[PDB]
């Protein structure tokens, strides 16, 4: 449960993820497919090369999701009751994927964001981006 | 280039918008149709394995009542008791040319299936990139009517969402694409529209037919299995008669 | 690995189990409990309801194919990486399947098990049917590490 | 997230336990501490040989608990506010054995219960107890 | 398990990491991220907040030590179940530190050097250094 | 045998409540207050076998200095190049003096952690058994309240509640048995209440002694590595000058 503490840190960091919200989440995506393939599978219809263009757009979805996560982190689940179904029951995504992403999502934040990712806000980020794991594995 | 043709009443964007939604859904749509067809192709090189083996089987019970057949040649010739102790060597092997006759079936399968998804594959991504280039056009259309000198198509355009339809089909994107005759026929994207509706019909008859070539392969490695019973017990079975006599004649 | 009082307990539940519906109970218990294993089994047919899977003859018949591996695996206990070597590529390398999952998989088994035998799959017993599981949860997720 | 199905189901197969809750717990208990040799550790001043009084009183602690999570289905949070900071601040019980003792309880109501556990019912335990587990582990952050 | 330019790219990363202090800050890391990791180390002393975790002296002295171990592994990338064979016996057969406790400490060493190497840090290397200590987390879990 | 003096008033019922409730905790406590020391006894093994290859390093670090001191013997002692081996290598044996006598000490600390987890253990599974014992007598005090003929004995036994007091120290408990003179006096549970307090008492007397030994074991390993690098670069350094010959 993300204290009024976790809270801040969240919207700070992701306050100075900003502009770059797009090129972050294909840098995420990126990292995902090369640490662990067996994501992959779920994309066989994607161009996953080197900075492809599908992966550039998909990058841009998954971090709006983020953007709009955070704008409603009091109530999260409701914010994103969209997603929580389409990956559930359409996409019928593994849950120990969503793990993970959010790692991944880290990686990328840590390379980013030298000064603000400190030992206090990867703890309130990691909160964070369980939660919002936690939501999209909701409808199982 | 873009589409030309612009957004003459608030209906019209409102159909323009489930549009740029339908068409932003084709991406989730393949994805979804294309994978258990994947799921099935992995399993082809494993299924193969497994008929190379049953006729690996079958050639050595062969093999087993051939030698069986060798001890009793010069025990009883043209006599009435071995005349039994050759049958069941017969039995064996005409249940072989059957589990070699499956096992043919299952490699003929394992490239369709092969064949088929490769395929499938390209009619997917093909889908897909269409689908993603073609939204981003109908965007920009609406875009440009959310600037319009029509203050009901002004607002009609701003109350439209940026969306993505989950539930998309070959079906109610063509009856999406109807609603707007003059975008559906606008050169700039007339073709591209087209390559969707056949790419998403494709892709739906090579998932099918996988699914078909399968159950087919499937059937084949069960008579395969059936003949490699009716083989072995047939080996055993006379080849008993081999064990009881040492005999000369 | 297990003891010799264990590998005597295990053989001895093991040879009462009926090889043709046990299987299907628990592949078919496995696609009810964790449903988003089911992405694999989307040729099977009807899995809408749990008495749709539970009746599924796929499921059943599936179910009594994994079940011969675990026979399989059982006996040589000794060499279990060897055992489900042919498997863990199939698993692995072809569909790719996340090993959590054949984990979920053992021990949904050995709830049919103690469903089945009840004060017969005595905690010893239980303890015992726990390493089998988590070998053959390992041999096949050998090819990943 | 408990449906209304599912909440139906855990109070009908917790209904079926009745007397029988601290008999359970300390076989729940025994099972984890045979399958799961690592859990043992939590309790080095335990006596925790077979059939032992002192996993005999703590399982009936375990049960109770239950019993009284289940009465408070809709509102598991407060039910168990007590636990979830002892287990997360005084013991500091590691999160991953959380999911051990849940699997070890399905394995008692399996061996039980056989007309009551069905896949239906089997699917609903699971939800019940990782929905325990979730709160029990919620105050570690 | 790492393949010829991978292991080129992990060896040259790791001869520029400050084997003096990047080995506390993920130590630390993981005692802030994920509390309950603190049970095995309560005679550490001042462990109340992020900044005394960050500052205590023994944090950051076993962190080297721990690193240490990493700097050994990445040596021996062909023979990590024997390099870590030693410690396998020390944190499963004594201790039963839960092996994914280990791999959570991983995944924390992970973003302290994307965190300190930056875009240096890229998705191939990251890719490799994963590799790592997925293998350092097995060769551990070993005696298990 | 059960406590014969019965609970007098509604007061009085509430200070064997909430002693109950203390008595439960004990179990906790002990739990709480042993584990540890048990992790530190868990690093005992490791460190001796650390400091036994410190001693076979440095006994290694003076055979090769010894040898060293050897080679350079056909030669008077006024040479520079002579003399510094032969003095490098006393460096190293007076350095192997101190590694010999801080292994000495890891030794004497694995015995004395050994031997003081193996003794708190049994005092924290001593004050569970009579705390959780006597905790039984004084419920089945309760229990009997819940019949009392006066209204409010009565009452205060029923609104009397089972629980377990998470924060239970030595301290807690003496305090809560201060409340009932009449109980912890009482025959049937004063020595059991008596054995409890000194229990808990030596049992955090034996789970700091470990934190002790500990520190002062570490600090061994630390000055037997010192002293390893000292007698290494001395005994090397004797390398360097008997391969100039
Ligand atoms: C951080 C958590 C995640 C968020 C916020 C997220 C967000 C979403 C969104 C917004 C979409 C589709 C929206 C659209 O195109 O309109 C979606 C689609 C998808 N997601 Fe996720 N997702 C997450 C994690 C996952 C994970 C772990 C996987 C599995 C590896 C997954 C795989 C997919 C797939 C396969 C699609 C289908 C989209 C397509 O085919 O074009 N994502 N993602
Ligand atoms: C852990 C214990 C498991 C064992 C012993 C096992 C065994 C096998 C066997 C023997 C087959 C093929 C048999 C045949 O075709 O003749 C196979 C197929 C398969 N297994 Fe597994 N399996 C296990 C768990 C898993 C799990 C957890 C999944 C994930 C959902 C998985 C997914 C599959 C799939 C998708 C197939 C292919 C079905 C087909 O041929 O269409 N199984 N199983
Ligand atoms: C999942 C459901 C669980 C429930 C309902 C539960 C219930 C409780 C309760 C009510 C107590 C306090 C007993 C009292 O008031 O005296 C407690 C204590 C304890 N629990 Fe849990 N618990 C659960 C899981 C865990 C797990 C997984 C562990 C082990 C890793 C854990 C280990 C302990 C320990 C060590 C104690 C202290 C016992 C003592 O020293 O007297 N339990 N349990
Ligand atoms: C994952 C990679 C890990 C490595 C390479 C590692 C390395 C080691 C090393 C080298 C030591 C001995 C240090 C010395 O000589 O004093 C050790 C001790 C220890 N490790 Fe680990 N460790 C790992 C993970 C774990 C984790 C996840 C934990 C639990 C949270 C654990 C808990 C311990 C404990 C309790 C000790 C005893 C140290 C002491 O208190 O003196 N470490 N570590």
């Amino acid at each position: 449960v993300l204290s009024p503490a976790d809270k801040t840190n969240v919207k700070a960091a992701w306050g100075k993820v900003g502009a770059h919200a797009g090129e972050y989440g294909a840098e995420a995506l990126e990292r995902m497919f090369l640490s662990f393939p067996t994501t992959k599978t779920y994309f066989p219809h994607f161009d996953l090369s080197h900075g492809s263009a599908q992966v550039k757009g998909h990058g841009k979805k998954v971090a709006d999701a983020l953007t709009n996560a955070v704008a409603h982190v009091d109530d999260m689940p409701n914010a994103l009751s969209a997603l929580s179904d389409l990956h559930a029951h359409k996409l019928r995504v593994d849950p120990v994927n969503f793990k993970l992403l959010s790692h991944c999502l880290l990686v990328t934040l840590a390379a980013h964001l030298p000064a603000e990712f400190t030992p206090a806000v990867h703890a309130s980020l990691d909160k964070f981006l369980a939660s919002v794991s936690t939501v999209l594995t909701s409808k199982y | 280039g873009e589409i030309k043709v612009e957004l003459e009443d608030s209906d019209d964007v409102a159909a323009a918008c489930e549009l740029r939604a339908q068409l932003a859904g084709v991406s989730i749509a393949s994805g979804i149709l294309l994978r258990p067809a994947v799921i099935r192709n992995a399993t082809t090189e494993f299924s193969r394995k497994k008929s190379e083996d049953i006729l690996a089987k079958g050639g050595a019970a062969v093999e087993r009542a051939s030698a069986a057949v060798d001890r009793v040649s010069g025990l009883d010739k043209t006599n009435e008791t071995a005349q039994k102790v050759r049958k069941a060597a017969a039995v064996a092997h005409h249940a072989l040319e059957h589990v070699k006759e499956e096992v043919e079936i299952v490699a003929k399968k394992v490239n369709e299936i092969i064949e088929l998804t490769a395929g499938a594959t390209e009619h997917a991504k093909g889908a897909k990139a269409n689908g993603d280039a073609s939204a981003v056009k109908v965007s920009n259309l609406l875009a440009r009517a959310k600037e319009s000198e029509n203050q009901y198509v002004k607002e009609a355009a701003e109350e439209c969402s940026e969306s993505t339809n989950y539930d998309v089909t070959a079906k109610s994107l063509a009856a999406a694409l109807d609603k707007l005759p003059g975008v559906k026929e606008d050169n700039a994207v007339k073709t591209t529209f087209q390559s969707i509706l056949t790419s998403l019909d494709n892709l739906d008859k090579d998932v099918k037919s996988v699914e078909q070539r399968a159950e087919e392969l499937e059937t084949a490695l069960e008579k395969a299995e059936r003949q490699l019973e009716k083989a072995e017990k047939a080996a055993e079975e006379a080849e008993t008669e081999s064990s009881k006599v040492e005999t000369e004649s | 690995h297990l003891t010799p009082e264990e590998k005597s307990a295990v053989t001895a539940l093991w040879g009462k189990v009926n090889v043709d519906e046990v299987g299907g109970e628990a592949l078919g218990r496995l696609l009810v409990v964790y449903p988003w294993t089911q992405r694999f089994f989307e040729s099977f047919g009807d899995l809408s309801t749990p008495d749709a899977v539970m009746g599924n003859p796929k499921v059943k018949a599936h179910g009594k194919k994994v079940l011969g591996a675990f026979s399989d695996g059982l006996a040589h206990l000794d060499n279990l990486k060897g055992t489900f070597a042919t498997l863990s590529e199939l698993h692995c390398d072809k569909l790719h399947v996340d090993p959590e999952n054949f984990r979920l998989l053992g021990n949904v088994l050995v709830c049919v098990l103690a469903h089945h035998f009840g004060k017969e799959f005595t905690p010893p017993v239980q303890a015992a049917y726990q390493k089998v599981v988590a070998g053959v949860a390992n041999a096949l997720a050998h090819k990943y590490h």
